[PDB]
């Protein structure tokens, strides 16, 4: 399973 | 920043002229991934052809697999039709069954 | 053996021409078992295995909703390194992404990782402690401050070497009549003239899994190195790969090569001689 939560660069 | 495909065209199986198989044109090393891929037969697209889900080496170049089902003849030729930017005329790469 | 999960993920600008392209594929070894392509008709998380397609459908509307957040991520982060790099709306640019983990024969954590490029050249990577990022240039490294304040490691580690892992050592239990069998590659050599002086042979490896191969030449035990042409290793297209390696020889000597095969699944690293 894919991994949550994006911190954008 | 620009790479130019590697291009191979073969078959699935072992190709025996009467059977079907299936005709792959396999191209990789390449950047950008913008790339146009047809197979041929007799020098005439083939329009039944499917590709794999782009992706990418160590090297951050990309890969792409092209194939569709086919059965061999003698007289037919196939062949890979490969355009990208790096290319100054699309790449023909014939179907060498003997190697 | 050992095993590994990996997700790969591509974003493609086109300006003028919509949004960017942007494809995900999740592997377990050499193995695809999931994809999303934006321009797909689908537009969700899609199986390409047999072992996975047994997962619910709060599966597939999680990984639905996570590589989504993905692609507009990608999105956001296009625009954003144009910037860093100073480059103009009119180009198109590419973003790649790949992560994941590897465990052992008996299931243990080996190994995570993480590793971001910017038109095709190294941008960001985690280290292999999972706490620290090295990036590529002074660009990258503004990237890094801000994954270093928000304590993005921290929450990258805990996925890839608790929640992957987790993950992983369920599909090899999904997938075990599957993603546990070795094949060994199956060898032979072939022999062309060229001339009525020099014939080229040509070593084979066919129906091997996984991809990993090493194929050489000698001459009289020793490596040729260069003279040999060496093809990338490439899908059959029913799950098992294929390589060749060949090399140019006089005729008369071709009793002095030999051609050396090693695979995961071989008991012994095979020779071949014409």
């Amino acid at each position: 399973a894919l991994h949550g939560g994006w911190t954008t660069k | 920043i620009q790479r130019t495909p590697k291009i191979q065209v073969y078959s699935r199986h072992p190709a025996e002229n009467g059977k079907s198989n299936f005709l792959n044109c396999y191209v990789s090393g390449f950047h950008p991934s913008d790339i146009e891929v047809d197979l041929l037969k007799n020098g005439e697209r083939i329009e039944k052809v499917e590709h794999s889900d782009l992706s990418f080496s160590k090297d951050w170049s990309f890969y792409l697999l092209y194939y569709t089902e086919f059965t061999p003849t003698e007289k037919d030729e196939y062949a890979c039709r490969v355009n990208h930017v790096t290319l100054s005329q699309p790449k023909i790469v014939k179907w060498d069954r003997d190697m | 053996g050992s095993h590994s999960m990996r997700y790969f993920f591509t974003s493609v600008s086109r300006p003028g021409r919509g949004e960017p392209r942007f494809i995900a594929v999740g592997y377990v070894d050499d193995t695809q078992f999931v994809r999303f392509d934006s321009d797909a008709a689908s537009q969700r998380m899609e199986p390409r295995a047999p072992w996975i397609e047994q997962e619910g459908p709060e599966y597939w509307d999680q990984e639905t909703r996570n590589v989504k957040a993905q692609s507009q991520t990608d999105r956001v982060d296009l625009g954003t390194l144009r910037g860093y790099y100073n480059q103009s709306e009119a180009g198109s640019h590419t973003i790649q992404i790949m992560y994941g983990c590897d465990v052992g024969s008996d299931g243990r954590f080996l190994r995570g990782y993480r590793q971001d490029a910017y038109d095709g050249k190294d941008y960001i990577a985690l280290n292999e402690d999972l706490r620290s990022w090295t990036a590529a240039d002074m660009a990258a490294q503004i990237t890094k401050r801000k994954w270093e304040a928000a304590h993005e490691a921290e929450q990258l580690r805990a996925y890839l070497d608790g929640t992957c892992v987790e993950w992983l050592r369920r599909y090899l239990e999904n997938g075990k009549e599957t993603l546990q069998r070795t094949d060994p590659p199956k060898t032979h050599m072939t022999h062309h003239p060229i001339s009525d002086h020099e014939a080229t042979l040509r070593c084979w490896a066919l129906g091997f899994y996984p991809a990993e191969i090493t194929l050489t030449w000698q001459r009289d035990g020793e490596d040729q190195t260069q003279d040999t042409e060496l093809v990338e290793t490439r899908p059959a297209g029913d799950g098992t790969f294929q390589k060749w390696a060949a090399v140019v020889v006089p005729s008369g000597e071709e009793q002095r090569y030999t051609c050396h095969v090693q695979h995961e699944g071989l008991p012994k690293p095979l020779t071949l001689r014409w």
